[PDB]
């Protein structure tokens, strides 16, 4: 929330009771709704984490990852 | 037709092992 602070902005301030209401409804993407994250501005490394965590359901999620990332290259994709 | 060759190094960089990568660190050091 703090990439790109503007403290006389009510929008960006809305968007905090948004998130929070979010949060409360317990949420994982509660921090989705910020713009500088909306816009690809931030990016938090604890996402790999999670990436890591969802391998556990999806074992194809970490080649993907890497494939969209052009990490692995693949003859063909 | 350098697509062609590309293509033939493509393939055998993606098929090379790690043995063959360790090997090729070492000989680039080495030169």
């Amino acid at each position: 929330r703090f990439m790109q602070f503007r403290a006389k902005d009510s929008y960006s301030l809305a968007l905090s009771k948004l998130e929070k209401r979010e949060r409360e409804n317990g949420s994982n993407l509660a921090f989705m709704f910020r713009l500088p994250f909306a816009a690809g501005r931030v990016f938090s490394i604890s996402m790999l984490d999670t990436l890591l965590y969802q391998s556990f359901v999806k074992d194809y999620m970490i080649t993907i990852t890497r494939l969209l990332l052009g990490l692995d290259t693949t003859p063909g994709s | 037709a350098a697509a062609e060759w590309i293509s033939q190094q493509r393939l055998s960089l993606y098929r090379r092992s790690e043995r063959q990568e360790l090997s090729e660190l070492v000989k680039n050091r080495m030169k």
